[PDB]
């Protein structure tokens, strides 16, 4: 169906700093881009719908833009309660996943 | 309000013109609620439908009003004297309703049209 | 492309009556106001008549007011002005010309952009 | 140099959402589940005004007309079967047997001969009946039977005066309001359509319940046209619309009686009771070589989205209740619900009749309401039935390990999408009369 | 407030047969689908499928075509999932993820996952 | 009467504002016969607030009514040639739409309101 | 809308002449969608009947119209100083309510319907 | 002084069951607009 990729595979950044994680599509999927949050022993829990609404609830800090091939997630500041595995979604296709790391 | 109601029905148009404000007046105003309701909005929209024909031709607001659509012969060749001395409006209405189609459609046609478009005009010189 | 042309000048007696006509052609004749302007022989131009697009319009000058009616038809084309009670003042060269107003919805055009040959009325 | 005016009449719409009245014919008759109530007469003159030079953006999948229509059906449906015999006094015991009569191996067990106790117009006194019943109708008590609702809905039954034959309603605007209809032939109900005109109503609609098949429903005038939310959704059922139709003919062979039980004051029990001649099984013919070329065009028409080389798969419904996993309908009165299988069983490399059993019921939650089903009155003789299946609702399969093939699968349940085949051209649009432009005019 | 609560751990071997349920309370419970999806331990995550709550209807991955089986309950509000012929890579943790509202929206992006159900098969 | 209707559309504005009268006259005419109901009452009040807009105005009875707001060209800077023989109603409404409420409190604000004082004072000399 | 609704109600009925838009715009817009729906009924043939009113007189489509009534002293003697300056529209409406059916009685007996003849009279020479 | 039906409007969030806003009133007023009546005495009676 629609394969993805999910870049960078690993990432490890200090405090502060920005995240930004890059999935790319194989086909053009309008805006139905989904970032999930998986902290481990825990379920995902919804950040980002279509790729550009941020979740009620969710601070502000984390935020997604993209269209068409091509979408990035930027997590602002890396503060001490994000430490989590980061999945993009396309439809049934679930990212390989990328983990943050202090 | 009710007083007078028609009571000119049957007087001369010519006399029968000059109480127009009587039936003028009186054209406003569970289950049964609701047949009571479908009254009340039948009766109201169509005040509003006569008020429209007659704002779209220069008559807004007016119980007389002249236009500048001449009168057609075909339509009926009685002199005044015959129309607004000897007749009752209704034997006016029975003799002329079939040309009150035509008669709208030239009232609105281009008297009120041209006459509103030449006045948007003559306020530019 | 513009063309106007004149037709019916011509020796008319005093208090007698013409009607001059002015054909147009290379525009939109109904988009444009019409006008009709006299110069008699030794003297300068004066403007005698004017006419709106649609042609519900018409306005004279006041030395002409009640003896001249402008008019036009503009599914043929064409311009007329109708001359009754004719006094020896009138005798010029009269020039149908297109403007003189224009419609609320077009800038205005004050002014008389392209003229006819000319139409030599003597009294 | 320029001034405000104000001009009124201006032909200017926005998108907006009302309340549209229904037109209907309505001839015949001196008894419809819809237009006795709700609807009003039609319109001798339909006209249709084309709106030249006119681009208007369209969404069908956003159409408020189509939620409209499934109140209004549902409403309709309830007040058609307010006024008529409730049948609380048939939630009992029932003694059931084997049917004795002649039966075809296929409808074995299919058939119950019933025994029971039941009401008479006398409180004070009970009669010993028997009727037959559908085996889909009938729960065992434990591992004596029982109707299937009695656990969960009161069921009431439907008046056998009123029929269940779908009759067109046109959906008509109110003053200030208008209907564009998108004239384009090769749109796919979402984004610009140039050719649009205004109607004062929608064309004739049968509001058509069934699943995984439209049938009586309109047909696109060049190709046959496939419509999705989201084509690369596979949660986003595929409505395809055929060029042309696949005649349908579907009967119930069973010579059948209607016998009256009063088990009330003036309250009457319609049960079936017994059948003169052999049994055999409902069922549905549909021709091979029509399916056949209607099944190349959807799959030339589904390679446009899904690639050309993909290889195209038709297979059965994955699951649900009965009436998702079979095309559910009603014609004739009585509700058929038949297996598919043999219509979708194919694979399209990119390079006689078929008959379809159907089961019977006549107890029917049909929009799935909690304590509520109706109890379909047996109708008198041989039903027949002619339609045309002119589209289909399809599922494509998700998580596909294999890139190459594409599977689809029969789908439904949600009658919003059967009527969006039918409303996906029109459009409400709200009249905004009352313009501010410039002109060189001044009031004095 | 929409609460996903979920069946518990379970253990079971190769060839049975796992039965997870999944109540969603807070919610039009045949508003918005039913997804199921398991994650391995230590991997990505995997979509089994998902159930329409309104009239049952279902869509599975190519892989779990003939395995799987999902189901409902409208009246308690709960989606069941059957996995049949275990294996030993089918030891996950299986959650039930409820998409938003279905009829304007995606029926993908997931608000509420629930809890998950650890299944360990083993010998 | 529904001949006509929104056939203009796709016209120039200038074009389309001559059929203004087809659109106009298309504005007036159990649960269900409530439903009705409801929808002919929106649209009594609907054409009454039209037409108490038109009023608060001098545009009373008017289907085109001359005012003495002056045109902004920060509303709009295109020339009447562009406007009223280049451009449609729909995409004029577009383009417009940011600023009609300020053209629509201009319309009531000043000219109306101080036209009329100054008409009572000009009935006492 | 509401802003500044019957703000000037305790202003001088001078005062208050210049805000008689707030409170002209506010005058239009199961069982209980019935009575809903009859209080919006009720609203508009109210508003109809004002209007109404307004137009059998020669005030359609004002919210100041002049006539030619004579004012009366024994309906009030108050000079203009004591009524648009010292008195409140309230106060004014208790003092005169007793009247104001024979005033109306009055603007529709001649002054409109005189007037209107005349000019019917006056559009033949 | 009158009397005439009043309408019920009503915030009506949470909820996917209230005996009273769900057949009778409609949704509430982003902007509660209240104008002081200044220079205003009114005759109140809360008994009618
Ligand atoms: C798609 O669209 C198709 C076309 O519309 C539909 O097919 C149509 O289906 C309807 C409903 O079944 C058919 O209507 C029936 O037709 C018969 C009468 O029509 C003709 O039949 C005879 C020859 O076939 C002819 O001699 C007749 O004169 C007549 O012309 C009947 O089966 C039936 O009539 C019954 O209609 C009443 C309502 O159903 C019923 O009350 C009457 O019987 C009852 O009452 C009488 C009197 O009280 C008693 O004597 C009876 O015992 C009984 O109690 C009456 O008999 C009905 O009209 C229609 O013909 C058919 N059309 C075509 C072209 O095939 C499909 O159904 C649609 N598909 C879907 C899925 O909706
Ligand atoms: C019903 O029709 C009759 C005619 O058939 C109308 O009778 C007319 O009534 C008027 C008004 O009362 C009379 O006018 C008066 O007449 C005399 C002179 O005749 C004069 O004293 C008065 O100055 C006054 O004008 C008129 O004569 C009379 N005409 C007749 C009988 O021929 C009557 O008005 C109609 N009634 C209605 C419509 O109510
Ligand atoms: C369902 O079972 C019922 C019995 O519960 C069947 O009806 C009954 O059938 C018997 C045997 O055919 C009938 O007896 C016969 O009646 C005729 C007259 O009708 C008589 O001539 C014969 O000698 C014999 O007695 C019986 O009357 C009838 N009814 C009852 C109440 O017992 C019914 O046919 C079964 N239906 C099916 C579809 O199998
Ligand atoms: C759907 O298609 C099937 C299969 O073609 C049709 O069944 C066929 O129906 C005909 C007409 O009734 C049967 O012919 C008759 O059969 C019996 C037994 O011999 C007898 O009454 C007559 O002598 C006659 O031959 C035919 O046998 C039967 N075939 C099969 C295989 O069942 C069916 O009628 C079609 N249904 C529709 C259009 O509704
Ligand atoms: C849709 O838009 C087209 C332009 O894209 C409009 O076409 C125009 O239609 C008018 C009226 O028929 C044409 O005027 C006629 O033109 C010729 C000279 O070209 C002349 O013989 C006639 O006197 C007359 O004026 C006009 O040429 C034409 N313009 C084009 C094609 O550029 C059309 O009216 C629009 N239709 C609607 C809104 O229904
Ligand atoms: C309530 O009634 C009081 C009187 O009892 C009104 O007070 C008046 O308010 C106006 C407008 O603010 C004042 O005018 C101003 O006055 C001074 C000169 O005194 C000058 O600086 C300004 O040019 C301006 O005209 C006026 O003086 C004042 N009069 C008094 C207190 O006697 C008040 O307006 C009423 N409020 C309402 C109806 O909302
Ligand atoms: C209908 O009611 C009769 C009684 O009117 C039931 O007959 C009784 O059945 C029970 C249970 O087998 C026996 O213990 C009684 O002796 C029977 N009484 C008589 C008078 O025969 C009968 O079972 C009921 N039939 C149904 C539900 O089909
Ligand atoms: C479905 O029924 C229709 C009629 O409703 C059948 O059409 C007839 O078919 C026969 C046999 O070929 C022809 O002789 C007739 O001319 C056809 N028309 C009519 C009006 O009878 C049709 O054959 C049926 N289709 C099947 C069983 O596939
Ligand atoms: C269905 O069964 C009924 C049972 O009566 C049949 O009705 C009879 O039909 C014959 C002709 O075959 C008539 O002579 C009788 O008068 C009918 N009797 C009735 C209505 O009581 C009916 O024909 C059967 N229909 C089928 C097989 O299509
Ligand atoms: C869809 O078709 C499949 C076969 O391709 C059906 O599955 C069979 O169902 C029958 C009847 O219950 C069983 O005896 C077979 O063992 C099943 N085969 C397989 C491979 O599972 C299935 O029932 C059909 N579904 C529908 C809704 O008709
Ligand atoms: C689905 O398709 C298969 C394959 O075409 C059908 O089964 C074959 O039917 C032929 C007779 O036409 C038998 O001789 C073969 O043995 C069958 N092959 C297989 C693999 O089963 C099957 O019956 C179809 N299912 C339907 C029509 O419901
Ligand atoms: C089945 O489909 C055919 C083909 O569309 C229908 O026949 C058409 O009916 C329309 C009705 O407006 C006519 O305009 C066409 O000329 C007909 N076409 C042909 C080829 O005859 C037929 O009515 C449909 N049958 C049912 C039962 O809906
Ligand atoms: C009067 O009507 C006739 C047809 O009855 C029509 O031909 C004629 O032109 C009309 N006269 C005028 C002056 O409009
Ligand atoms: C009006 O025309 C119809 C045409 O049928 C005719 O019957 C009728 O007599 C006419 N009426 C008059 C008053 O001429
Ligand atoms: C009755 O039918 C059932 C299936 O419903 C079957 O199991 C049973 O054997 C049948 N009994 C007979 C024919 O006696
Ligand atoms: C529908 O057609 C439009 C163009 O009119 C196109 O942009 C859109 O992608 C189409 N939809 C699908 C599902 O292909
Ligand atoms: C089905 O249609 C295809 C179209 O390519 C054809 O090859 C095939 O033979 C058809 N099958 C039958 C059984 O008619
Ligand atoms: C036009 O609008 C601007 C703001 O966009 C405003 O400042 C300016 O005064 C206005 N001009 C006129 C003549 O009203
Ligand atoms: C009107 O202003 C809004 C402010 O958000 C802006 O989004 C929009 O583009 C503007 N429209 C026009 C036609 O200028
Ligand atoms: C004023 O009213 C009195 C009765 O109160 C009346 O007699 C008198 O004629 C009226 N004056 C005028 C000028 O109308
Ligand atoms: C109006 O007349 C009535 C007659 O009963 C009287 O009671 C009342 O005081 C009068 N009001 C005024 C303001 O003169």
């Amino acid at each position: 169906n629609i394969q993805m990729t999910q870049s960078p595979s690993s990432l490890s950044a200090s405090v502060g700093d920005r995240v930004t994680i890059t999935c790319q599509a194989s086909q053009d999927i309008s805006n139905y881009l989904n970032w999930y949050q998986q902290k481990p022993g825990k379920a995902p829990k919804l950040l980002i719908y279509d790729a550009s609404n941020l979740e009620t609830g969710v601070p502000s800090r984390f935020s997604g833009s993209g269209s068409g091939t091509h979408f990035t997630f930027t997590i602002s500041r890396l503060q001490p309660e994000d430490i989590a595995t980061y999945y993009c979604q396309v439809y049934e296709t679930f990212g390989q996943g990328t983990k943050v790391e202090i | 309000v009710f007083l007078g109601f028609l009571g000119a029905a049957g007087s001369t148009m010519g006399a029968a013109s000059m109480t127009l404000t009587v039936q003028a007046r009186n054209l406003l105003s569970t289950v049964w609620g609701i047949k009571q309701l479908q009254a009340r909005v039948l009766a109201v929209e169509r005040y509003l439908r006569d008020q429209q024909l007659l704002g779209i031709w220069g008559c807004s607001g007016k119980l007389i009003c002249c236009t500048n659509v001449p009168w057609n012969s075909s339509w009926s060749n009685r002199n005044l004297s015959e129309i607004w001395d000897n007749m009752t409006w209704l034997q006016w209405d029975k003799e002329i309703s079939n040309y009150t189609q035509i008669i709208y459609g030239l009232l609105e046609e281009s008297q009120n049209q041209q006459e509103k478009n030449e006045q948007d005009l003559l306020a530019l010189d | 492309e513009v063309q106007l042309v004149e037709t019916g000048g011509g020796l008319v007696q005093p208090g007698g009556s013409l009607k001059l006509s002015c054909r147009a052609s290379g525009y939109t004749f109904s988009s444009f106001a019409m006008s009709w302007v006299r110069q008699a022989p030794g003297k300068g131009l004066e403007w005698v008549s004017l006419i709106n697009d649609r042609g519900g319009l018409t306005f004279y000058v006041d030395s002409v007011k009640g003896r001249f009616t402008i008019s036009r038809d503009n599914s043929k084309n064409t311009l007329s002005l109708q001359m009754h009670s004719l006094r020896d003042g009138d005798t010029a060269v009269y020039y149908c010309a297109t403007g003189g107003m224009s419609s609320a919805l077009q800038s205005s055009k004050y002014y008389f952009d392209f003229w006819g040959q000319g139409a030599l009325v003597t009294v | 140099n320029l001034w405000v005016t104000v001009y009124y009449g201006v032909p200017v719409w926005k998108d907006a959402e009302t309340t549209l009245f229904c037109a209907s014919d309505a001839k015949a008759y001196e008894h419809n589940v819809w237009a006795t109530h709700a609807c009003v007469p039609t319109d001798p003159n339909p006209q249709e005004i084309h709106l030249e030079n006119v681009t208007e953006e369209f969404n069908m999948w956003k159409n408020n007309m189509v939620e409209q229509m499934h109140t209004d059906i549902i409403s309709l449906w309830d007040q058609s079967l307010k006024p008529c015999v409730k049948l609380t006094p048939l939630c009992v015991t029932l003694q059931c047997t084997n049917v004795t009569n002649n039966i075809t191996d296929d409808m074995r067990g299919e058939l119950k001969n019933c025994s029971f106790n039941m009401t008479t117009e006398l409180r004070d006194k009970r009669q010993k009946v028997h009727a037959l019943f559908y085996k889909l109708d009938i729960v065992p008590i434990n591992e004596s039977y029982r109707l299937i609702n009695c656990n969960t809905a009161a069921i009431t039954q439907a008046c056998p005066k009123v029929s269940f034959e779908p009759i067109p309603i046109h959906y008509c605007a109110p003053a200030g309001f208008a209907i564009l209809k998108c004239k384009d032939k090769k749109f796919n109900g979402t984004g610009p359509c140039p050719s649009v005109s205004t109607v004062q109503c929608t064309h004739g609609i049968k509001p058509v319940v069934s699943t995984q098949l439209l049938l009586n429903g309109s047909l696109a005038e060049e190709e046959v046209m496939i419509r999705s939310k989201d084509i690369r959704n596979n949660a986003k059922n595929i409505l395809v619309q055929f060029n042309t139709p696949v005649q349908i003919n579907c009967t119930r062979p069973n010579n059948n009686t209607r016998k009256s039980i009063r088990i009330g004051p003036g309250q009457w029990f319609y049960a079936t009771g017994d059948i003169i001649g052999d049994i055999r099984q409902a069922h549905c013919n549909v021709s091979k070589a029509t399916w056949n070329e209607t099944l190349g065009k959807v799959v030339k028409q589904l390679r446009k989205h899904f690639g050309n080389n993909t290889i195209i798969r038709f297979a059965n419904s994955s699951g649900g209740d009965l009436e998702v996993t079979t095309h559910s309908f009603n014609c004739g009165g009585e509700f058929f619900y038949c297996d598919t299988s043999g219509l979708f069983n194919s694979t399209w490399i990119s390079n006689d009749s078929i008959t379809l059993p159907c089961r019977i019921k006549q107890i029917i939650n049909m929009w799935q309401r909690i304590g509520q089903a109706m109890y379909a009155p047996p109708i008198q003789g041989v039903i027949r039935c002619v339609s045309n299946i002119t589209g289909l609702i399809l599922t494509r399969d998700g998580g596909s390990t294999d890139s190459t093939t594409e599977t689809f699968r029969p789908s439904g349940g949600d009658m919003r999408d059967n009527w969006r085949s039918e409303l996906y051209k029109y459009k409400v649009v709200k009249i905004e009369p009352l313009g501010v432009a410039p002109t060189r005019c001044k009031r004095r | 407030q929409v609460q996903v609560v979920q069946s518990g751990a379970e253990v079971k071997k190769p060839g049975a047969s796992v039965k997870v349920s999944c109540k969603a309370s807070g919610y039009t419970f045949t508003d918005h689908y039913i997804h199921w999806v398991r994650q391995a331990p230590g991997q990505g995550l995997e979509w089994m499928g998902w159930i329409n709550p309104y009239r049952g209807g279902t869509n599975y991955a190519q892989k779990f075509q003939g395995r799987v089986t999902m189901t409902r309950d409208t009246s308690i509000n709960t989606a069941y999932m059957e996995l049949s012929r275990l294996r030993f890579d089918d030891t996950a943790v299986y959650y039930c993820a409820r998409p938003k509202d279905c009829s304007g929206g995606s029926c993908y992006d997931f608000d509420y996952w629930g809890q998950g159900t650890l299944v360990t098969v083993s010998s």
